[PDB]
């Protein structure tokens, strides 16, 4: 995603040194060392599938590549761990969301297009004790859970929705993707099972809010979002580049806010950009 | 913890039904 442009913002010179918080599939860190293979860069996923890849890859790239497992509110303790003092990093990347590894595998439990059992977590199965989607909807009640599909969902509909979902969980319990898709389609007529941008666009299933909302939850993506930023800001040099690529509203809004320092003269904004993602660059003073 | 959703709260109430469904 908007590979060029990444890059482009990070600017990596030979020597300099690269925090990859959301190394997913290594598409971004891929292309970085292709730009410019001398230099050293840490590679962050929360997700063992992704952090496997970087540890693959650090067999490719012993001298440049650090391979770590971990959240983004684990990081300031994994790099210390490392040996990597605040003030070091040339440039940070934040790519927010999922990854491609975790939409296009059923079992992971991400797409209400494949079926699989409603896990969602990016963890993976790190933390067996960590909740699942499924966790989720089966446990809370109607008005928390109608709480996170508006909050984190933005969905209008959340309160329609939630006692859906509490209705169907009464008879049988909530375990499976299309099982969740097909509960919360059950709240709004036949036809409007689809939405679409315009006459010409693919459908969009109506429990898409949904499940943004329950990926949020499980995986306490915005709270993550705030301190893996303030790990960003403390770890990088002076001067250094933070890069981050937003998809909703709700995760660009967190960026911007922390930017401008009003989250309650630090940063200098030199990109916002989008391509559907918003890149904001912003420079360390 | 930050944004309007107390996951610790929350959190706990899916431990308590984990641990019933145990
Ligand atoms: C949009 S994908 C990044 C894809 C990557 N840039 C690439 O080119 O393939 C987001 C990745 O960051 C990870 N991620 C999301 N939230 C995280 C968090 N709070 N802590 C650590 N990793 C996170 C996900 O596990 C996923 O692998």
């Amino acid at each position: 995603v908007m590979v060029d442009e990444v890059v482009h913002c990070l600017s990596p010179q030979k020597g300099q040194i690269f925090l990859d918080m959301t190394f997913g599939s290594g598409g971004h860190t891929k292309a970085i060392l292709q730009k410019e293979s001398d230099i050293v860069l840490y590679a962050l996923d929360r997700d063992p599938t992704a952090y496997a890849l970087a540890e693959h890859l650090s067999e490719l790239y012993p001298k440049q590549i650090r391979a770590m497992l971990g959240q983004f509110s684990q990081a300031e303790a994994l790099l210390m761990k490392a040996g990597v003092q605040p003030g070091t990093f040339d440039g940070v990347l934040m790519d927010l969301g999922c990854s491609s590894m975790q939409l296009d595998t059923p079992e992971r439990g991400f797409s209400l297009r494949k079926d699989g059992p409603l896990d969602m977590r990016m963890d993976g199965g790190r933390y067996p004790d960590m909740p699942t989607a499924a966790d989720v909807v089966n446990a809370l009640d109607q008005q928390a859970l109608a709480s996170i599909l508006r909050t984190y969902g933005e969905e209008k509909h959340a309160k329609k929705i939630a006692s859906a979902i509490v209705q169907a969980r009464s008879i049988y319990p909530i375990t499976r993707t299309q099982q969740l898709a097909s509960i919360v389609a059950g709240a709004f007529p036949p036809s409007a099972i689809y939405t679409r941008k315009d006459l010409l666009q693919r459908s969009t299933h109506i429990a898409t809010k949904t499940f943004q909302a329950l990926r949020i939850f499980v995986n306490n993506e915005l709270n993550e979002l705030y301190t893996g930023l303030k790990t960003a800001q403390k770890f990088l040099r002076p001067g250094g580049r933070l890069v981050a690529l937003s998809f909703h509203s709700l995760e660009d809004r967190i960026v911007k806010r922390f930017l401008l320092g009003i989250s309650m003269l630090m940063w200098e904004l030199i990109h916002k950009k989008v391509l559907s993602a918003k890149l904001r660059a912003a420079i360390k003073l | 913890s930050l944004c309007g959703i107390d996951h610790e709260a929350l959190n706990k109430q899916i431990m308590e039904y984990k641990r019933r469904k145990d």
